[PDB]
């Protein structure tokens, strides 16, 4: 019956609230506080990123510009290194070949400082667009779980490499077919009274990848290798040639599509002992040609820090924010000191 | 030809006529989709996203899931559908409440009147219509309680005339009063086909003996209202949509605001920039895929069909960028407007107590215009006045008597003839004793006040007698003449009884004949016979018509009456002169014969009866004059001054003459004592042209000073306005009216009240507000941009057709200053921000085509992007568009000039839309470069040397984007209530809690398999909780410092008003 609206703090738009004012006495302390809390964080982050000791060797073109009879020096254009001390001997490299053109690049470097942190070894690839749309979605996730999917039920996303010669290609996709296949030494062969340094090859991928990549339930007379794996698996698949994507951890590491054409991929690691100083040697079986993607392969030996490893983006961001805050907290201060606003009155601006 | 039976409900039903059910619903449960889908896809964004979803169904083209956009499309579609259904149910509620009323219908079997509903009313049934109830349908009258068969109908709903029409029944069939005699009557009624003409009717009724013709003189429409009649017997002919009034129903045209057109322009701009980005990306893609055909051999490109690979690439970016045009906005804006209309139509300061009528915003699509009004086309009778008459003063025998004597001129100076103000006590003290000469004249006047009228008396159980008059002025005259002792009581036909409270005895006079009122003569005569044997004729009229036929040698108070009319007309009081004359029997018989000769000629009534009554009106003895006031509503002189101070021009359409309108405008504080009046009152069109030319040249020949431009007003009558609305002279009137601050139109014709509005909006860009009451100006309310209807005594015809329904005028000071400046500052920020939070996200989809070789790779997940527009960024817009107040209402009424800030358009434009867009671009680039500088090779983790990837980086991008969007929202808001804490930090915590649960549960159901193990590598990583701290501050320091600078060293008006509000 009655049409009178209620009298409450909500229906009458009378809710209690707070009015944020930007007085200088409430802004300048905020800026100086932000500066005083972002300077120590920034210097701590740059100190943490400074203590990372790493090494990188561009072993691309080793089959063309590296000697064969002796260990010649590596051009300074290729090598990079950051250590806590000075390196006395420049890294060198040599080429070797065995039977059927099995080329190999032998690098020799010198670790002048006892690295107490755990050692990691990656291969760095450049100009490889894994983030390509046609390339990132081209892999069947059911076969990764290990199931005998028929031909007419395969994922149509891996279309160019699907059912060759009327047989279900087992690793359907462009990510598996284009796998990086340069085998590493799995040990830093010490030279001149320096003991070796074994490296672990397992537990390098993601736990969920080890849990989802299951051993295949396929046979061997109804599947064919991808066109790029026919060199290692000739005459097709057999009962023994058939791999297992569960234990094959490098396959799982490669199947993690990266975001940028400059990416690392974990290959080896060692977290059980310190790496002493001395001369070490690493062998790489050159199988992957750089002419396929026009990039530059690299062997990287790094450690880990609180942020990652030799990267000062976060520290410089913190320092830039602190510097801008401390600069404006002086600009506005001297501006209000030398010439106040003198316009607090309304003066009937209407 | 329509043949209708008289008392056969089953015989006439074979023709299959319409039902009496009146339906006003928009949708129904039978054909809801075939029209709702068309209405929803008749727009731009809906059809665009439908085409996008249709394109997204081709293979190897969609960069995201196939159902990532059609889901949001169906969500917004069902939201729109449920809102349409809610409003349609709210309409159907009142529709069914009005359509199920009771009706007394005759029964063939029962042979009596039974109560039924309007739904079951069929054509051909006999009904009994009682008093003070609306007409059910188009019924022909059979009989009535009156002996002759006449009744009174009021056209307050079907037309604009307030007078009562007398509809008489056929004398050959009005003898059926009882029900038991209604069974022996047979026949058929041949009526015309359903049309829309009102006063044209033709038919033929078959009676028991002979057939009779039909005419609109015995036909009552549905929109009429019966009055002063006990009961009528009606036979229905037209029902439902087959009537004469409800057949050609009017449809209110959708009013498009300026904000809508600015939104359309911004949408076109977004579409253009979308096409630009798509074309740039496609060209880059094709040139990179053609120039590097050797370094991309591991992708197994087509080659021979690369041309086709161009087209399939184009679409690939379209979808990827289709999120640049937000579809959630077209529903968020209307929901915000709905909530604002609800919160406005529920305020106490806009609620009327003496009538129980709150503000009812009938159209919630016009809420933001209240903050940008420049013209107000107002009414006077009803909108400015209380529309209730009150007997104020009387002047007889050359004296003046009022109840409230003001101290300005109470002491009569006696400068020759007596001039001044006296009380009614002196009138009684000079009337009681018969020794005074004017006492018989006072008796004649006090009897004329209670005898010459045509008011119907009604007695009640309480004893208070009620008066029913066709006009309020006659009722006020009767009330002012009755309260002193000469009351008007029971009036039997052909005589008038007057109760004398001074003596205690009731007298009675024989009313011989009365003449009807005329608009041209503006007079009314009535002859009476007294028990003393004298025949006396009374005559009432205007001040400029009857005074010309007086006897200057008989009356000695002519100049006194002229002065009493002049000083009363100077205050806006309606004046009426009363005169009398004694006649003999011979001239009385001659006048009776002339009246009979005039009544025998039914062809001429307007001129014949007037000339017959004026045949004896050759000389009269003037008794005196009466003056009735009509006060203004409370607060109008303050609200009008406050609106003028805010910078709004008012055009008062007054029905009075020049001087009366000028005086009531000066009393209403519309004008002033120094406002130069540009009077334009001329009959010759050429003279009006010359006057307009003189005005415009005298105005343009010199500069307009600040004091001279602010102090100008215009006054124009009815004929001058009708001559100044021609297509050849309208420009002069418009350019002379755009300079003055207040316009006053006098003697305005009803329909012309619309032509003054439809002439401005077609030749200007300002927004109009037409406030009025009654039906006579309803066409005005449907003509301006914002229509306002007052609830008054003229009927509810204007409130049911206005965009806003307000109880009185005083509320406008708060409806426009507070509920406008807010309603324009909110929605604007609720739209610009709606374009920012989108650009701050999906623009990272464009800066990424430089890293994925121009392929079109989604940086983020397919469903998280779809949930960005539904769950995490949908409440800050509502909070800033419904609950935000940039300035308090206590200071928004003290300084009305702030209204100008919304009157020009300083809060919503394309120049600010582009600023918001480029700010979004800047923030997107900031977050993109900051994320790619940290995830350089993915080697930014500390968990046993494991590396991040694509999705573990897209998640950080999305999180930083939403954090910066919420920080911008927090920087924009002014009112920190509780809904703000629920909207901004509430949404932040909602995302922070929803991401782990989703990414841990849903991947196991084949919904988002790209989130396996990302929760650990995101949350457990020590760099996530550092970039989330270092990037939003780095991106919002610019906005913070710019806000501080603009507030401190380059303020505005409200920037100082907010400081005064904070510190005082
Ligand atoms: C390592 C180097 C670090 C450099 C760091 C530099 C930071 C600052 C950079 C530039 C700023 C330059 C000068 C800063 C000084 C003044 C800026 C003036 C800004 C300006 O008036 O218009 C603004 C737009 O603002 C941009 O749209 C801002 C425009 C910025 C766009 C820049 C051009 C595009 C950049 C794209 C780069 C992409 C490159 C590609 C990289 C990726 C490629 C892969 C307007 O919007 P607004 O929200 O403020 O509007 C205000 C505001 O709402 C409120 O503060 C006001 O009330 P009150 O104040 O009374 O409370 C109110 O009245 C209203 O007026
Ligand atoms: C490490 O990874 C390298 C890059 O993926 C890979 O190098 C490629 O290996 C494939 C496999 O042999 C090569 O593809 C063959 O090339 C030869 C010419 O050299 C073609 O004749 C051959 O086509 C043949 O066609 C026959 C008839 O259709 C068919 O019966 C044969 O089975 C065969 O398919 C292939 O096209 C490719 O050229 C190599 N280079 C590049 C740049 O791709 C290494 O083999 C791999 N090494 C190991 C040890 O896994
Ligand atoms: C990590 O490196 C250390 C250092 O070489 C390895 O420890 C050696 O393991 C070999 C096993 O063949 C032993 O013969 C050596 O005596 C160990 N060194 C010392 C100082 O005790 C360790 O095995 C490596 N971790 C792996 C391979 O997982
Ligand atoms: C630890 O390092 C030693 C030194 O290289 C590894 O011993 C070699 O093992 C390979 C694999 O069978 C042989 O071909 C070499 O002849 C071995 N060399 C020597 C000097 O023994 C040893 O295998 C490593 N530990 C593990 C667990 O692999
Ligand atoms: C493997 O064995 C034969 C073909 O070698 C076939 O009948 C069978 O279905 C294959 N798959 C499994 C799971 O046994
Ligand atoms: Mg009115």
């Amino acid at each position: 019956t009655s049409k009178k609206p209620p009298n409450t703090a909500f229906r009458q738009q009378r809710l209690k609230a707070w009015q944020p004012i930007l007085s200088p006495q409430s802004v300048l302390p905020l800026l100086i506080f932000v500066a005083c809390i972002f300077t120590p964080i920034g210097i701590g982050l740059i100190v943490s990123a400074t203590k990372v000791q790493d090494l990188t060797i561009d072993y691309s073109h080793c089959d063309t510009k590296a000697s064969t009879t002796a260990f010649e020096d590596i051009p300074k254009k290729y090598i990079k290194y950051h250590f806590k001390s000075k390196v006395e001997n420049k890294p060198q490299w040599r080429l070797t070949e065995n039977e059927n053109g099995e080329q190999s690049c032998e690098l020799q470097f010198e670790i002048p400082n006892d690295i107490k942190k755990s050692i990691f070894i990656y291969y760095k690839i450049t100009n490889f667009y894994q983030n390509h749309r046609r390339y990132v979605q081209s892999f069947d996730t059911k076969q990764i779980l290990g199931e005998p999917i028929k031909k007419d039920d395969l994922d149509t996303s891996c279309s160019p490499i699907r059912s060759r010669e009327d047989k279900i290609i087992y690793p359907c996709g462009l990510i598996a077919n284009s796998m990086f296949n340069d085998t590493f030494s799995q040990v830093l062969s010490g030279i001149d009274d320096t003991e070796d340094y074994n490296l672990t090859n397992k537990h390098i991928s993601w736990s969920i990848d080890r849990h989802r990549f299951k051993t295949t339930k396929y046979n061997a007379s109804d599947i064919v290798p991808p066109p790029n794996w026919m060199k290692k698996y000739p005459d097709g698949y057999t009962d023994e040639n058939l791999p297992d994507i569960h234990t094959w951890e490098e396959f799982q590491v490669w199947m993690r599509t990266a975001a940028f054409p400059k990416f690392y991929k974990l290959t080896l690691k060692n977290e059980s002992a310190s790496l002493p100083k001395g001369k070490y040697q690493m062998n790489i079986e050159l199988n992957y040609p750089i002419s396929l993607f026009g990039g530059t392969k690299s062997f990287v030996l790094t450690t880990n820090g609180a942020i990652g490893g030799r990267n000062m983006s976060l520290g410089v961001l913190y320092l830039i924010v602190a510097g801008l805050c401390a600069l404006f907290g002086i600009i506005f201060l001297v501006k209000l000191i030398f010439q106040p606003r003198a316009m607090g009155d309304h003066t009937y601006l209407n | 030809p329509r043949v209708i039976h008289i008392n056969d409900s089953l015989a006439n039903s074979s023709f299959g006529y319409s039902d009496n059910h009146i339906s006003t619903t928009k949708y129904n449960f039978a054909t809801f989709l075939p029209k709702f889908l068309f209405q929803e896809f008749s727009k731009y964004a809906n059809l665009f996203f439908l085409c996008t979803s249709a394109i997204q169904q081709v293979p190897h083209v969609s960069p995201t899931n196939r159902y990532t956009t059609i889901g949001t499309l169906l969500v917004v579609l069902i939201v729109s559908a449920m809102k349409e259904c809610i409003e349609d149910i709210k309409r159907a509620n009142s529709d069914k409440e009005l359509n199920n009323s009771t009706a007394e219908i005759f029964s063939e079997a029962h042979d009596d009147f039974v109560e039924k509903r309007w739904i079951d009313i069929r054509v051909g049934d006999i009904i009994r219509v009682k008093s003070e109830e609306p007409i059910p349908a188009d019924t022909i009258i059979l009989s009535s309680s009156e002996p002759e068969g006449l009744c009174y109908i009021e056209t307050a709903n079907l037309d604009g005339e307030t007078n009562l029409k007398i509809k008489q029944s056929r004398v050959e069939t009005a003898k059926f009063i009882d029900v038991k005699t209604l069974k022996n009557m047979n026949g058929k009624v041949v009526s015309e086909q359903p049309n829309s003409s009102l006063y044209t009717y033709e038919g033929t009724m078959t009676l028991n003996d002979r057939q009779i013709p039909l005419s609109p003189d015995q036909m009552i429409l549905r929109g009429a209202t019966l009055r002063n009649t006990a009961w009528i017997f009606g036979l229905v002919i037209f029902t439902g949509h087959e009537t004469k009034l409800l057949r050609n129903a009017t449809a209110t045209p959708i009013k498009r605001t300026a904000v809508e057109k600015i939104i359309n322009r911004q949408i076109i701009a977004l579409f253009t920039v979308l096409i630009v980005l798509i074309l740039i990306s496609s060209i880059g893609n094709v040139i990179m895929s053609t120039a590097d055909a050797k370094h991309l051999s591991y992708l197994y490109l087509e080659g021979t069909n690369k041309a086709g690979l161009f087209f399939k690439d184009f679409l690939t970016f379209w979808i990827l960028f289709s999120n640049l045009v937000p579809i959630s906005l077209f529903v968020t804006v209307e929901l915000i407007k709905y909530y604002q209309a609800f919160m406005i139509g529920s305020d106490l300061d806009l609620y009327y107590e003496k009538t129980d009528t709150p503000t009812v915003v009938r159209t919630s699509s016009l809420v933001e215009e209240l903050g940008q009004i420049e013209y107000i086309f107002s009414d006077k009778t009803g909108t400015l006045t209380r529309n209730i008459m009150e007997f104020k003063s009387c002047s007889i025998a050359g004296h003046c008597y009022i109840d409230k004597i003001p101290e300005d001129k109470t002491a009569t100076v006696e400068d020759g003839i007596e001039v001044g103000y006296r009380k009614f006590d002196d009138l009684k003290k000079k009337l009681n004793d018969p020794s005074d000469e004017d006492s018989p004249i006072i008796n004649d006047f006090l009897t004329l006040l209670a005898t010459c009228h045509t008011v119907i008396p009604e007695f009640q159980s309480d004893g208070s007698i009620k008066y029913q008059a066709a006009s309020p002025d006659e009722g006020a005259l009767v009330q002012g003449g009755a309260d002193l002792g000469y009351k008007f009581i029971i009036r039997k036909p052909n005589s008038v009884t007057v109760l004398l409270e001074e003596t205690g005895e009731e007298k009675e006079y024989q009313l011989l004949n009365i003449c009807e009122f005329n608009s041209t003569r503006k007079r009314m005569s009535a002859i009476f016979r007294f028990p003393d044997g004298s025949i006396k004729l009374f005559c009432k009229g205007a001040d400029t018509v009857i005074l010309e036929r007086l006897d200057d040698e008989a009356n000695q108070y002519v100049e006194a009456t002229m002065r009493h009319l002049e000083d009363y007309a100077s205050e806006g009081l309606r004046t009426l002169c009363l005169a009398m004359r004694d006649i003999s029997e011979g001239e009385y018989e001659e006048w009776n014969s002339i009246y009979n000769e005039a009544a025998t000629t039914l062809d001429n009534r307007a001129e014949k009866l007037d000339e017959a009554a004026n045949l004896i009106e050759k000389n009269l003895i003037l008794i005196g004059a009466t003056a009735i006031e009509d006060k203004l509503q409370d607060g109008v002189p303050e609200t009008i001054h406050t609106l003028q101070e805010a910078g709004i021009k008012i055009w008062v359409l007054t029905g009075d003459r020049q001087e009366t309108a000028i005086n009531i405008g000066m009393s209403c504080r519309l004008l002033s004592e120094d406002m130069n009046l540009l009077i334009i009152n001329e009959e010759t069109r050429d003279d009006t042209e010359r006057n307009l030319l003189e005005k415009i040249n005298a105005l343009n020949e010199h500069q307009l000073s600040t004091h001279d431009m602010n102090t100008l007003a215009l006054v124009i009558d009815g004929k001058s306005l009708g001559f100044a609305l021609e297509p050849e002279l309208e420009d002069y009137l418009l350019t002379v009216a755009k300079l003055c601050k207040a316009v006053i139109c006098c003697r305005v014709s009803p329909l012309q009240k619309a032509l003054v509005v439809k002439m401005v909006k077609r030749k200007s860009s300002s927004l109009l507000l037409a406030i009025g009451d009654g039906a006579n100006d309803v066409s005005m309310i449907q003509a301006a941009h914002v229509g306002v209807g007052i609830s008054g005594m003229e009927g509810m015809q204007a409130a049911r057709s206005a965009d806003i329904a307000v109880g009185q005028f005083k509320f406008l000071k708060k409806l426009l200053l507070v509920h406008g400046s807010w309603s324009y500052q909110r929605i604007s920020v609720a739209i610009l921000y709606s374009f920012y939070k989108n650009t701050a996200l999906y623009m990272t989809q464009f800066w990424y085509v430089f890293a994925n070789a121009f392929s079109g790779q989604s940086i983020m997940e397919s469903w998280t992007m779809s949930f960005y527009n539904l769950f995490f960024t949908v409440w800050p817009p509502f909070v800033i568009g419904v609950f935000d107040q940039f300035v308090s209402s206590r200071l928004l009424e003290r300084y009305p000039q702030l209204y100008k800030l919304g009157q020009k358009g300083q809060f919503f434009s394309v120049y600010i839309f582009w600023g918001w867009i480029i700010n979004g671009f800047f923030h997107s680039a900031i977050v993109f470069i900051g994320t790619i500088l940290i995830y350089r090779y993915g080697f930014a983790l500390n968990m046993h040397g494991e590396l991040a990837d694509h999705w573990s980086w897209g998640v950080t991008v999305y999180t930083t984007s939403v954090i910066i969007v919420l920080g911008k929202a927090a920087l924009v808001t002014n009112q920190w209530t509780k809904f703000t804490l629920i909207a901004i930090p509430g949404s932040l915590l909602f995302w922070l809690i929803f991401f782990p649960i989703y990414a841990s549960i849903f991947p196991h159901a084949n919904i988002s398999r790209e989130y396996y193990g990302v929760v650990k590598h995101t949350y457990g990583s020590g760099v996530f909780w550092l970039t989330l701290i270092v990037l939003p501050i780095f991106a919002l320091v610019r906005d913070f410092l710019w806000k501080y600078y603009k507030r401190m060293y380059e303020p505005e008006t409200y920037h100082v008003i907010q400081e005064m509000q904070k510190y005082n």
